[PDB]
């Protein structure tokens, strides 16, 4: 319904829940980016699993969802871009009418509050050494600041079999 | 194993995946990929590194040599059927 | 609406390289985003799969060219009397100077496609020992397969 | 046959296998004293485990054996007592008779040079925070300085329901 | 896994031997031995069996090519002007100088697979009477068959 439990995560929307450091939304700011899996490096279990095995494959499903009143305005864009060129958990505090080429989801606080994104394993190669990165867009500004979290569910991962291989 | 019949100790052949770094203490090879190899009960171990496409491999004295009242290990190496071989080169 | 195929879209000859050699050689490391026209149709999507088709040609100013390809990971020649062009593993080709060769490198990479990588390198000598010729590589991608449309770049 | 496999683990003798340091018997030597789980609280994984979780509960097979020639005299009694009264996985460097009544294994040099003993949970609790001590002591002294090995591998091992536990 | 053949691995086109003629002659006795490169992958089995395929490109410098394929156990030419240029017995091929010919030689021995053996000889010569050519000869072995595999050189 309302509840989705995943391990020994618990979060309220409409294998684990990792929710990232709350930004707040001013009138003035110019956005936020994510490198994924690179703002879970610190975080707990996957970031050791991460740092443990050589070579790894995990798909994402990204809930980013605002808390605020029905009295705000303004819309973000919420993005994800496969290979991104030119942070931790902390992510990158920061042409655009295209980026909605690549997977996105409009939050408009006149309607909307939260934006789900099921992110696959995206690469050349079936597996690889620990991709994909996030970003949110204020597009039209916010008129009356509010928060932003941004919850990461890394979901069918799998890791490399050596260091676990037995020579006999 | 070539040194006398007589004589035995306990030697470890561990084994490091790629992408790791080498061993250091007997403990750290211990605690990772490894066979704990007799000496005196068996001449010759035989082991097959996993698919790699390339890793550490050490062995460390777990017992002191037992000899009788300097000897040697020969070390060989092969592939297995499932090695490819891609393209030419001069 | 043939036209809107990858293989359509992409799949069409343009001059990739040109040189110009002396009676002495001319090594290029093949990269298609030296050619902007291909770079700006090609760079809209992440991973592109495809073998090749070089159709090389030379014309003399004022003779045999000696058009050796490289596969990815060999040496290139470094000089005009080097071991590379007499090395049986490296695949050439030897045309007379005025018409023109044409040969078809397989899909060469180590990830299943190529991100917009090792593609190789092609070296040109003229055999004769003891004039100028202008040499123009056609490359033309075949059988192509596109993956994630990327946003077409502006600057 | 002679190869028993455990996990990443391979010994010959006649869940992993945690070998501890070497011992050299030489003929003053009294003995050695093992208290489990504390020879295994650094031990890796297990050390891990240990110390993560509250509670727990595990059985041991243990594998003491004494690389030599036939060559030598003398011999250990192996004895792993329950609830020992007055260390690390360096052990405790040191009636006798009443001891066989102990679960109990003699290596004599003359006829032997292994020793295995399967050590079940024996606890007044069902489940407990991380109980039995191993003793070796040289009964007949050593004619001939010779090497101990100790291999303790953990079994049928479970670990409290906490940490792990969901809200909801 | 195609390229660890023996056809793949031994069967490619190398230079085998480079001569220069002038308006005399220069004759070379076969031996695969003269290449290091093809060598060194050949004496790594005892005995093995195959039938040629010689490639010949001639490029002038300052006109026609005879060159002249000689059985084993046959005479050699001494000059220019000699009988085993016009003696029938032995084949022949006359090529314009800047193109290449192509001919392929039976398995030619007396046991039955060669030893590393009597492969024969080519002579060249230009037919014009009264310019330097560089003749490049390009030896493909085919229908290969190798049967005791060595210790490889390290010498």
């Amino acid at each position: 319904v309302q509840q989705i439990t995943l391990g020994n995560s618990t979060i309220t929307t409409q294998c684990r829940f990792y929710t990232l450091d709350s930004k707040t939304w001013t009138t003035g700011s110019k956005g936020w980016c994510w490198k994924l899996p690179d703002a879970l490096k610190d975080m707990g279990v996957f970031g050791q699993n991460m740092f443990f095995h050589s070579l790894g494959r995990s798909g994402y499903t990204v809930h980013v969802q605002c808390n605020a009143t029905k009295f705000h305005s303004g819309c973000l864009l919420v993005v994800v871009i496969p290979e991104h060129q030119l942070p931790g958990e902390r992510g990158i505090d920061l042409l655009l009418g295209n980026l909605l080429i690549f997977p996105h989801q409009f939050i408009n606080l006149r309607t909307n509050n939260t934006a789900t994104i099921v992110i696959p394993y995206i690469n050349s190669v079936p597996i690889d050494s620990m991709n994909v990165s996030l970003m949110v867009i204020p597009i039209a500004p916010l008129t009356v600041s509010l928060p932003i979290t941004v919850t990461i569910a890394p979901m069918c991962t799998e890791f490399s079999g050596i260091r676990s291989k037995s020579i006999v | 194993y070539t040194g006398p019949a007589l004589s035995s100790a306990k030697l470890i052949l561990a084994y490091t995946p790629p992408g790791a770094r080498g061993p250091q203490d007997r403990r750290e090879a211990m605690l990772g990929t490894h066979v704990v190899w007799d000496i005196g009960l068996q001449s010759t171990i035989v082991m097959t590194i996993p698919w790699t496409s390339a890793g550490f491999l050490s062995c460390w004295y777990q017992t002191s040599l037992i000899l009788p009242p300097q000897v040697y290990l020969l070390s060989f190496i092969s592939a297995c059927p499932d090695f490819k071989l891609r393209l030419m080169k001069d | 609406g043939s036209e809107t195929d990858v293989e359509c879209f992409l799949g069409r000859a343009a001059c990739v390289h040109v040189t110009e050699i002396q009676n002495l050689f001319n090594d290029w490391k093949i990269n298609l985003s030296s050619l902007v026209q291909l770079r700006k149709k090609l760079e809209l999507f992440t991973y592109v799969r495809f073998d090749s088709e070089y159709t090389i040609l030379a014309t003399a100013s004022q003779l045999v060219v000696q058009a050796m390809y490289v596969p990815p990971g060999a040496p290139n020649p470094k000089e005009w009397d080097d071991y590379t062009w007499q090395s049986a593993s490296n695949p050439s080709v030897f045309f007379k100077v005025g018409d023109t060769s044409r040969f078809s490198v397989p899909y060469v990479g180590l990830a299943s496609a190529y991100n917009c990588n090792h593609m190789g390198s092609m070296a040109f000598r003229i055999v004769n020992e003891h004039t100028l010729v202008k040499i123009r590589v056609y490359h033309r991608a075949k059988h192509v397969e596109a993956w994630i449309p990327r946003a077409p770049r502006a600057l």
